């Protein structure tokens, strides 16, 4: 137990955030994250290796808490069996550039778990089902941390953000997919799409982000391509935050640092889930609260020092 | 567009904006409208309401509170019904309130009998004028509603034809 999950329905009258935390969830084959050459001056071969990883998941649903669900459900299953896959394909190819391949799984991980809400595929139920999960209105965002000894890897689509504290200060590793960013709006509106300023930028005045899973009725101006982030750990990192609109509205990520920061040295200080990490993302949860946020709160804190 | 200028035109004043929308629909008419005239439930084939509260029964003037799902830029609406014609087979509706920038928003729906695939069908055709909200233009306003609105009817027209065979 490495991590903490605080989540409240809040203000709201319905809960349709969700998330999911997976410890061992996948063996990360270890050319993704040394080199064969890295290997062998030890005398190991990294096509064989396999280094066991955990998973932290965020989904903030709209319309509905369908799609955020069947997200907690099927990524870290899809994502373990594509990493499966490619651990066995890695051994055929020779040193190659693995970021890409991170972007890779992750990208067709997410596309496929939408083309089961959408319908577009056929699922095992153990049994098959081939009409959509849910109305077409139906959506959520989806961020997700893969966490191993050595990397995080991130794949962020909506919303949601994923916070690294390093060294006391704070790093961004998602952007958000807010539709009046730059490349997003350029890309909605290249196919067709529009961008209209609606209590908030949002596509064709509706939805107020551009990537998400589900919404098969924005697409394909609304898409589940996520943006990858490979981020190799220190001994000076402190810990990794997740969590839904419903926390960054209202709170910064300098000071969701400091203050996770504070949390879990004082938990160390003063003595299933971690407890310290638990009572950080607690703390950041009713801080949010506090703060004013009407939406479904959820947060999750990874601890990374030993 | 014969029944265009018969029951949707609008005369929008300069600083409104008025569109229509129209959508084919493999079911009789009088299945359709059954959806449609119910005015107290219009979750029945409005795919973005949660919830929808009207006191006692249908009649001119009688107002329902709507709560919308999440993923939209407002989250209640209040409506009144203007017209409900059975003979002719239309609806009207006003916005007097909620927590949306759609103010004055006035929408007229009809139901035409029409025929779809050598097989009986319907032709359901919705017009609307409304006021611009302020630092909006008014495509950006007709291309809002309009998106709307054809998830509404996309959404009727799966109610209806998922009723007959
Ligand atoms: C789904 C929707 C989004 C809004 O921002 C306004 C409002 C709250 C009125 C709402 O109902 C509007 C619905 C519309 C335009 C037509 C209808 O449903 O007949
Ligand atoms: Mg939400
Ligand atoms: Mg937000
Ligand atoms: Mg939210």
């Amino acid at each position: 137990p490495v991590w903490g999950c605080a989540s409240t329905r809040g203000r709201s009258a319905e809960m349709e955030d969700a998330s999911a935390a997976v410890p061992r969830f996948a063996d990360v084959p270890v050319r993704l994250l040394a080199s064969r050459r890295d290997l062998d001056a030890l005398g190991l071969d990294a096509d064989a290796l396999r280094l066991p990883a955990h998973l932290f998941g965020v989904f903030d649903g709209h319309g509905g808490a369908e799609v955020a669900n069947y997200c907690r459900e099927r990524i870290h299953v899809v994502l373990s069996a594509a990493l499966a896959r490619l651990g066995k394909n890695l051994g055929e190819m020779g040193e190659v550039d693995m970021k890409e391949h991170w972007d890779d799984v992750f990208t067709k991980c997410f596309q496929r778990v939408d083309d089961e809400v959408s319908g577009r595929v056929t699922r095992v139920v153990n049994e098959v089902r081939s009409e959509p999960v849910t109305a077409e209105n139906v959506g959520s965002t989806a961020v997700v941390a893969l966490v191993c000894s050595s990397h995080v890897v991130v794949a962020n689509c909506g919303d949601s953000r994923i916070v690294l504290c390093r060294g006391k200060e704070p790093v961004a590793l998602s952007i958000d997919h807010k539709p009046d960013r730059k490349d997003e709006r350029a890309r909605i509106e290249a196919q067709g799409g529009k961008v209209i300023q609606w209590n908030g930028y949002r596509v064709f005045g509706m939805l107020a982000m551009s990537r998400s899973i589900g919404d098969r009725y924005l697409k394909p101006f609304v898409i589940p391509k996520p943006e990858v982030m490979v981020v190799p750990r220190a001994k000076d990192d402190d810990c990794l935050i997740l969590a839904s609109d419903g926390l960054w509205d209202v709170v910064s990520n300098e000071e969701a640092c400091k203050v996770a920061r504070r949390q879990i040295l004082l938990w160390h200080k003063n003595n299933s889930t971690d407890p310290a990490a638990q009572a950080a993302a607690d703390y950041l949860m009713r801080l949010a609260l506090k703060k004013g946020s009407e939406d479904n709160i959820t947060v999750i804190v990874v601890d990374l020092k030993p | 567009t014969e029944y265009v200028r018969r029951f949707h035109r609008h005369e929008p004043r300069d600083h409104q904006c008025s569109s229509a929308v129209a959508k084919h629909i493999k079911a009789p008419v009088h299945l359709v409208w059954s959806l449609v005239r119910r005015f107290d439930q219009p979750q029945l084939f409005k795919p973005f309401v949660s919830r929808c509260e009207m006191k006692g029964n249908i009649e001119i003037g009688s107002v329902r509170e709507v709560n919308v799902k999440s993923g939209l830029p407002a989250t209640r609406s209040t409506e009144r019904l203007e017209l409900l014609d059975d003979n002719e087979h239309i609806l009207s509706v006003r916005f007097v309130g909620g927590d949306h920038r759609l103010k004055n928003y006035s929408s007229i729906l009809t139901v035409h009998p029409e025929v779809i695939d050598g097989r009986p069908g319907t032709l359901v055709i919705e017009s609307f004028v409304v006021d611009v909200p302020e630092g909006n233009t008014k495509d950006e306003t007709c291309y809002f509603v309009e998106a709307l609105l054809k998830c509404n009817l996309k959404s009727l027209a799966e109610v209806s034809e998922r009723l007959v065979v």
